[PDB]
């Protein structure tokens, strides 16, 4: 019987202030 | 006959006698098991805990 005895929270400011960048490019790829 | 054979083989017969006389050192041992070697039992619950 002794024997026995032993047995995210995410920032939604952030993600859109860091993919802005990224957001933007294919319309800078286009010019305007 | 009575002292010559008769006192040894008495002394043979009460052989008899010191099977328990002997034997009780036999039992006076497991009568010290009965304390002494379940204390070798007793830790290996400290084997287990």
């Amino acid at each position: 019987d002794g024997g026995g005895g032993g047995g995210a929270t995410i920032d939604g400011r952030q993600i859109s202030e860091s993919t802005g960048r990224y957001r933007s490019d294919p319309s800078r790829r286009r010019g305007i | 006959d009575a002292r010559e054979w008769g006192t040894n083989l008495i002394d043979k017969f009460t052989g008899g006698i010191r099977s328990k006389i002997s034997g009780l050192r036999n039992w006076l041992s497991e009568l010290r098991n009965i304390g002494a070697e379940v204390g070798i039992d007793v830790p290996t619950i400290g084997g287990g805990g």
